[PDB]
This record gives structure tokens, sequence and C-alpha cells, in this order.
DNA sequence: GGTCGGCGCCCGAACAGGGACTG
DNA sequence: CAGTCCCTGTTCGGGCGCCG
């Protein structure tokens, strides 16, 4: 076996185990022909070698058809070898995005044919890559090979090829500094601001520099004219767009069909603005079977028809210009849904997106807006390495009131107010001092762990009083119920005294939406008020009416 | 031609495996130049995916510093080598450093690049440099010398450091020198003028051995924030309710606090804004509770085996309070920071500044870094904190959500 | 019957840590 | 007193999308 020009990567096994010893699967006669045809071909080129009985290792193997070709792909079921192979650190930290590319004069894309099979495997590790090829007869002992290159299905194959590829490209990228080479597996986006004459020369230099190591760049996958097909997009000299997305049009929807629908909708939302998958994701909750048929709700059918109409019109994105600023503008879509657009020139979107995660049981629009700003910031630094300027649908004074009074540290980068309804605001403000001339409600509530029964009420300074028996409740729900009572039976200005830290911790966060219906009713009553002053006092200390109302709601 | 000190992990623990977080363009550019230069000097060397370990890396600029500085988040690697920089070759902490009039910090991390690292341990110092928009895969390196920010670096270099400081400690036996991580703390009672002069003598004394800034401190002027009760002449029902709640919370620290006579003033179901005269028995309970807050807590002392913990409270208007403790309600030190950088505009910058000031005090007083309880959402902190970090060490932290109780630490 | 790695989203189950009440 | 439970938050397993 000749020596490969590429340096090999030393690979070990986990300390305390040995190679795989698994029996071969019964393969169809149509896949047996596809394997023996390739095994005898790779053996001629020095990619696999025969092994005798001295190799006590064996692993399954099968084949999968290639997309839009009559060629077959050889895959190995290394699930037993991967569970024993050493752990690797993947060098692929993310996926490039077309919005991060810069306008270049000349652009060239090319793909390396059979990349794994052109990169050598470690010499001391080839013994563990032993498999068997079943013949057309079940009585034939079959041929046993071992891999001399990177297999397909081994957990170390992708990381090794990516690191080996970068080492070969370093001497070329060191001699040609102004050449942008996006490297993702076997796809090589090559661009330059050099003239179109010297560009093809550098491309052929790279095709010969790669050829010196066993990497072939066939002219079949070579691309010289726009539009370029790269990473699932269509690169035009001035714009880009995703490859055509096909949504299923099933008359009867299953759970797995929704996942394929939601998956493509998220993929479309990177450039198609306004995609909403709120009501469609409400179909996946509480379900157990992937093949279970589920009918579409009225809110889900309306959300699907809107997304289809957006996909009808053609949309496109522009490229990144480092000379001009980066702008990001967010809109409040649905209840819990946000969409944003990142651009440098008005209506020339680099990319779009959506944020709709529900963090916690109680929240408001200011919290969700801050979460969205953070998601956009991290995403922006990945693609462009900088934080965009933000145009936010929230008043400057609104945000100043929130972050200065909040107890948690919070902050938004350099932003400006854009007047695009609906605006984000605070629906109610708790006073900082007790209200003069407002009735003072001392509320309390208790329950029993066993009977699940409780009381909730209040006592005021004007003699007013109420107690309500409650069934199937807890200590926490009663203390919220006692505050909900005080809000209902009070005027526009009301001071409320409680000993519940749990209830006070919820209301001070100024929520406008909650998962609890009782909280939403407390919110709706707080919005109706003009001045509300809450206050906390320790319980069981004989404080004001808080001891009198504690004794009434005792049972 | 130097012999390497053998280093091992703690038994039963693998190496660190932490992913590299996104970096800005100005940071990535600053790291490629430094790593290429350090690779040309043999300090680091490129590696491959067969190394399963990785530690995050980013860059900083110290206070009033133009030059970028490489920084590795070795917090996970330091946790997995804790038995080395303590049992084997620890550093004694001088109890007189916190008493000096002026203490200066010197970044001596460049000296660790002179000592080679044990060959078997280099596998754990691996780190990855990311690219913008994932243009290229990860450019991984590993350390061939003593890495900056590793707690094992000052331990191995300690013997070499003592022999360099011996001519200087002899001529100046009254000057205290403490080494923590990449920093050298030099404290003296000298006047501010001749103090900086002695610093320059030590700078040139370190340049002749192969080693430039300076951060001045004044531990004798460090103040604490005690718990104080309001000095009101006319008390309302709401004030007395706030006072009782605060005295009830404070009673967990000073067990001698009583609220019996004050709670008796809150018997009727009165209006919060109604004025209440303080009885004779209540006025004495308030004056006596003010004196117990002047006394020190009983049975509080530093335990060197226990970890330090720091809590920070956002008091608004650019005010931040903190408490350092090992056992709950046994606070070793309290304090309050005000008018820091970013006040009245950026909370994350102020919180970052506070953590650095607190950690600095924890190094001067006890020689340890605390574990912080940060009053911030995790995703908010993990997005912005690197934009304001100006220190060569990184403390450990967790995130808390404690709504304000009864404003115990600030009036 | 169905291979690996990377990133993204959505969900529920399992984990976990704090506060008020009870033997 | 240590034992629960009511509550909330985080972490992770697993499905899809997309790329090679």
């Amino acid at each position: 076996v000749p020596i490969s020009p590429i340096e090999t990567v030393p690979v070990k096994l986990k300390p305390g185990m040995d190679g795989p010893k698994v029996k071969q699967w019964p393969l169809t006669e149509e896949k047996i022909k596809a394997l023996v045809e390739i095994c005898t071909e790779m053996e001629k080129e020095g990619k696999i070698s025969k092994i005798g009985p001295e190799n006590p290792y064996n692993t399954p193997v099968f084949a999968i058809k290639k997309k839009d070709s009559t060629k077959w792909r050889k895959l190995v079921d290394f699930r037993e070898l991967n569970k024993r192979t050493q752990d690797f650190w993947e060098v692929q930290l993310g996926i490039p995005h077309p919005a991060g590319l810069k306008k270049k004069k000349s652009v060239t894309v090319l793909d390396v044919g059979d990349a794994y099979f052109s990169v050598p495997l470690d010499e001391d590790f080839r013994k563990y890559t032993a498999f068997t090829i079943p013949s057309i007869n079940n009585e034939t002992p079959g041929i046993r090979y071992q891999y001399n290159v990177l297999p397909q299905g081994w957990k170390g194959s992708p990381a090794i090829f990516q690191s080996s590829m970068t080492k070969i490209l370093e001497p070329f990228k060191k001699q040609n500094p102004d050449i942008v080479i996006y490297q993702y597996m076997d796809d090589l986006y090559v661009g330059s601001d050099l003239e179109i004459g010297q560009h093809r020369t550098k491309i052929e230099e790279l095709r010969q520099h790669l050829l010196r190591w066993g990497l072939t760049t066939p002219d079949k996958k070579h691309q010289k004219e726009p539009p370029f097909l790269w990473m699932g997009y269509e690169l035009h000299p001035d714009k880009w767009t995703v490859q055509p997305i096909v949504l299923p049009e099933k008359d009867s929807w299953t759970v797995n069909d929704i996942c394929k629908l939601v998956g493509k909708l998220n993929w479309a939302s990177q450039i198609y603005p306004g995609i909403k998958v709120r009501q469609l994701s409400k179909l996946l909750r509480g379900t157990k079977a992937l093949t279970e048929v589920i009918p579409l709700t009225e809110e889900a059918e309306l959300e699907l028809a809107e997304n289809r109409e957006i996909l009808k019109e053609p949309v496109h994105g522009v490229y990144y210009d480092p000379s001009k600023d980066l702008i990001a503008e967010i809109q409040k879509q649905g209840q819990g849904q946000w969409t944003y657009q990142i651009y440098q020139e008005p209506f020339k979107n680099l990319k779009t997106g959506k944020y709709a995660r529900m963090r916690g049981a109680h929240t408001n629009d200011v919290k969700q807006l801050t979460e969205a700003v953070q998601k956009i910031t991290t995403e922006s630094i990945v693609i462009w390495g900088k934080t965009p300027k933000f145009k936010l649908p929230i008043q400057k004074e609104t945000w100043e009131t929130w972050w200065t009074e909040y107890w948690q540290a919070t902050w938004i980068p350099e932003w400006e107010f854009v007047n695009t309804p609906p605006l984000v605001k605070l629906w109610y403000q708790l006073e900082k001092e007790p209200i003069v001339g407002a009735e003072t409600f001392y509320v309390d509530g208790a329950a029993n762990r066993e009977t699940k029964l409780g009381k909730a009420g209040y006592v005021t300074n004007k003699g007013r009083q109420k107690v309500v028996p409650l069934t199937n409740t807890t200590n926490q729900k009663t203390e919220l119920q006692a505050i909900y009572l005080a809000l209902q039976d009070s005027g526009l200005e009301v001071n409320i005294v409680t000993n519940s830290q749990y209830a006070l911790g919820i209301i001070q966060a100024q929520p406008d939406k909650s998962e609890s219906e009782l909280v939403n009713q407390i919110i709706e009553q707080l919005i109706k008020k003009e001045k509300v002053y809450l206050a906390w006092v320790p319980a069981h200390k004989g404080i004001g009416g808080n001891e009198q109302v504690d004794k009434l709601v005792s049972a | 031609p130097i012999e390497t000190v053998p280093v091992k992990l703690k038994p039963g623990m693998d190496g660190p495996k932490v992913k590299q977080w996104p970096l800005t363009e100005e940071k990535i550019k600053a790291l490629v130049e430094i790593c290429t230069e350090m690779e040309k000097e043999g300090k680091i060397s490129k590696i491959g995916p067969e190394n399963p370990y990785n530690t995050p890396v980013f860059a900083i600029k110290k206070k009033d510093s133009t030059k970028w500085r490489k920084l590795v988040d070795f917090r996970e690697l330091n946790k997995r080598t804790q038995d080395f920089w303590e049992v084997q070759l620890g550093i004694p902490h001088p109890a007189g450093l916190k008493k000096k009039k002026s203490v200066t910090v010197l970044d001596v991390g460049d000296a660790y690049f002179s000592v080679p690292l044990d060959e078997d341990f280099r596998k754990y110092t691996a780190f990855t440099i990311p690219s913008i928009n994932n243009e290229t895969p990860g450019i991984r390196y590993q350390y061939n010398v003593l890495p900056q920010g590793w707690k094992g670096s000052p331990a191995i270099f300690q013997s070499s450091m003592t022999k360099i400081l011996e001519p200087f400690k002899k001529q100046n036996p009254d000057i205290v020198i403490y080494q923590y991580m990449d920093d050298l703390y030099v404290g003296s009672d000298l006047e501010i003028g001749q103090h900086r002069t002695k610093i320059e003598e030590l700078r040139q004394h370190l340049l002749r051995w192969g080693l430039w800034m300076g951060y001045e401190l004044h531990p004798d002027k460090w103040t604490v924030q005690p718990i104080v009760l309001p000095e009101k002449d006319s008390w309302t029902v709401n004030d007395i309710q706030k006072l009782v709640g605060k005295l009830n919370w404070a009673s967990q620290i000073y067990p001698g606090i009583k609220v019996r006579q004050l709670s008796k003033l809150l018997r009727g179901t009165k209006a919060l804004t109604e004025v209440i005269p303080l009885t004779e028995e209540a006025e004495l309970e308030l004056a006596e509770n003010r004196e117990i807050l002047k006394e020190p807590v009983h049975g509080v002392y530093y335990d060197p085996s226990k970890d330090l913990i720091a809590e920070i409270q956002k008091q608004g208007q650019g005010q931040w309070t903190y408490q350092i403790y090992q056992e709950p309600f046994k606070n070793l030190k309290t304090g309050k920071y005000a008018r820091m950088r970013g006040a009245h505009t950026n909370d994350v910058k102020q919180l970052t500044e506070a953590v650095q000031k607190i950690t600095t005090e924890s190094i001067v007083i006890w020689g340890k870094t605390p574990k912080f309880k940060l009053p911030i959402q995790k995703e908010t902190w993990e997005t912005w904190w690197t934009e304001y970090w100006q220190a060569t060490w990184i403390p450990e932290w967790e995130f808390v959500n404690t709504p304000p109780l009864v404003k115990l630490w600030y009036q």
C-alpha cells in the first residue's frame, strides 16, 4: 500500500475495550451488486485491503442511493465502534450564512469528489474498521476488507477531513491573502476582488495545489457562472435567496407531517418575513405518537394560509457592506411572537428571523423584547462580528422606567425608538409610597394540605371585610386570591398589605401575561386602577389587621 | 534546557470540554495576531481534532490600556487540578497585605512563557479560535509553556519567583509581596511618592530577569456597609411596618433583636399613612436595637477550608451593595459601591465593575476568589459581560432571582 | 431496514433549589 | 427540629429542518 501525501491523524480507542464484533445484516441482492462493484474498485485504487482470519473484528455495512444519480454510497454501521472510539472535538463551530458574505468581483464554487475516500486513516487504526461483504449466496464465506481511508458513518471521519482540509489550504491562503475561501466540508466558496483574468489562474493554481494531495476538483461540480448553488442558496451578483421550499399539501395531517412543516417554516423565516408557527406548534404539545392523525384547528389553518401566501411572492437578501452601519428592527407580531429584520439600506434586508420563546410562567413584553434583542445580538456577532443598531417599538421613557426600577440587572445596546404600533409599554405602575386617602386592605389566605380547602379575605381601615371559602386550592393560590379580592372591592386608589412573599414577587415584576388564569385576572384589575401601593409585613407577628385577617382565614 | 514539573489532574476527573462562544471581529483579529506571534516564539502550536479537550478564549483591554490581552477561561481546568496548587505547591497569604496604605498590582504573566510545560499535561490546555460567519473551521492550539490564567502556573514559577524577589525583599524587608495568578501585589506603608518609586525599582529588577502597568489600591481606606435604621421623628403606620419587617430580617444575624414592643403599635387595622406616636417601651426597643447593630456579630471568623460567597444587590441610582460570607448570616465583609463606570446608563457594565472590585478585595484580604450570586438573568450576563471585563482572572458565578424583600442593606 | 458531524426550532420528562408549613 | 409540597426554573432527550 502506497503512502498518502496527507499526514495521518492518530486515533485511539477508549482505554479498556477492543474492536467491534458484530454480525452482518441480510442485504438485498440489488445492494450486494452495488457493494461488490465498489469494493473491487476501491481495492484497486488502494482504498481497502483484504484481511484474513487474523482480524477478529467485524461490523455491518449497507448502501444508500445517491440523490439524482445512479451511483451508490457505501455506509458503515459503526455504532459499536463509535461507542468505543475516543472522543473528538468537532472543529465545525457553526454554519456560514450568505448574509455574511461581502461583494466580490469574481466568485467560483467547486466540490471535491469523494472527499472521505481521498483522506487517509491512521495506520494502527485500520484493523478496527473490518467489515464483511455478503455474496449472492448465503453459503459463500464472503470477502472481508478493511478501510485505508476515512469511512462514512464513523464519528471521527467528519472532524478529521475538516482539519486535514484546513492544513492543506493554509499554504495557499498564506500565499494568496486577499482570496476569501469559505471552507465547509468539501464545498469551497472562492472569491476575489482580482480581475476575472487573474481569477481563473488562481483557481487553477488551487485545483493543482489540491491535486498534489489526492483531492480532485472535477469540472462537473465546477461552477463559473451565476447563480451559484452554495449551502442550499442561490448566489447572484447582487442578491441571494434560498433554494425553492416545498411545503406538503396533505389533506389529513399527522404529527410527523407538522414537524416537517414546522421545520421548513423555520428555515424559510430567515429571509421570508412574518412567518408564524405559533398555532402550528400548539398541535405538537401533549402528543405521543408520530403517526397519530391530528386535525388542524381554525387558528392553525389561518396561520398556514398566511405562510403560504408569503412564500408565493419572491423574496431575496443582499450582501454585507462593512462600510455602512448595521440596523435591526423588531416588531411585536402575535401574543408571544416577535419578528425582526437586519438591514443596512431601507427595505434591503440582509436576513430576517423570529423569536417566540416563552421563558417562565409570568412575563411582560419588555422582558420578551429584551430576550429578542439578546438573541439578535448573539446571532449578529456570529455572522458579522458586530452588534447591530436597534430600532425598537418601545418609547425611550418606557424603557428608562423599566430598567431603572427593576431589581435584576438589565440593559439594551445602542438603540432608537421607532413608532410602529403595537408599542411595548408597562400596563401598570406600582406606587413607591402609600397613597394618602386610599383605603388600606390587609389581606391574607390559608389552606389545608389534606382537605385542599381554604379561605381568603381582607380587613380594611374603614371596617370593610370579606372572607371567601375556597375548594381545591393551595396556600399560594389563596394569598393571590386575597389580593384579587382587595382589588375587586376597592376604588381607583388602594393600599394593600400582605405577608405573602410569593404573591408580592409576582406582582412587582409587572407581568402582562401569565400561565395562571388567576394572575391574568389580577393583571386586568391592576390595569383598571390609577394608584396601587403594595406592602409586605412578616406574618405571625401580630401586625395591624394582618393578624386579625390571619385568624379569620385560619381554617 | 529546563526540566518540567510533572502535573496531573485530580483523580477520577477528565479534562475540560467547554465550547468556544462567539467573538467579535476586533477580538478575533487581536487573537490571530497574538497566537501567530506566540506560535512563532514556540509558546503554542497547532493541534487537531484528536484532542477532545477545549477551553474558551477571548481578549480584553485592561484599564486605560490600548494593547489587547489574550485571556483563557481556565476556570474548568483549575477545578480539575485543585489538589496541585494547594496540597503540593501552594502560596502563603500574608495577613499584612490588607493593612498597608498602598498596594499595587503588576501583570507578570509574561514571565510564565519562559518555563516549559509537562508534555503529558499539554493536552488539556487546548483552545479553539473561531471565525466570523464560520468562514473557516476552528483553528485549534495547545500550550507549550506555562499558560496565563492557569492556577498551576504561579505554583511552578513560585520557586523561580522567590529567587528573583530575594535581592529586593532583602533591601526592603518592610514591603509585602503577594502573587496571585498573573498578578503581583506589592503593598507598603510608604508615602504615595516614594511608593511608586520603589515600584519602578521592582519593575527594572524584573526586566533584568526576562519580564509594565500599575493599578493602585488603598486597603486601609476600605469601608464596610452596616445595617442602619431610619432616624425619623414622626412615624407612620407604613414606616413602622417597614421597620418591623427589616428588624425581623436583621434578627437572623443579630439574635438579640426584638420586635415585641414595636409590633404592639401595629395592633389596630390602621391606615398606612396614619401617624403613630411611639410608646415609651417602643422608643427603648428602637434605641437598643440600634446599639446591637453597632456591635459585631458573635462567632464570625474566616475559615480557610471553606469557600467564599458574594451576593450583590442592585439598589438603583447607581448604588450596589454586597456581602461576602462563608456561612449564611455570618458575613465576613459588607460594603456598597456607587458612581462606577456606566452608572445611570448601563447595569451590566456596573455589575461587571462590581464583581472585579469585590474579587480584588477578596484577593487582598483572604487570597481567594469568591463564588458570586449575580442579580441578573443568565442570558443577559452571558451576552455582555466580556465587553466590560478588564481583569486577568475570572471568578465563578451563579444567577439568582431574589425580588426585593425589605431593602435590608441600603436605606 | 436505515451512517457520522455541525447548527437551528419545538416539546415533555427529569432534575433542582428555595419558601412555608408540620412531626 | 427534618420532613414534605407547592412553585418555578433549568437541563436534556428526541423529533424535524438545513448543510457536507
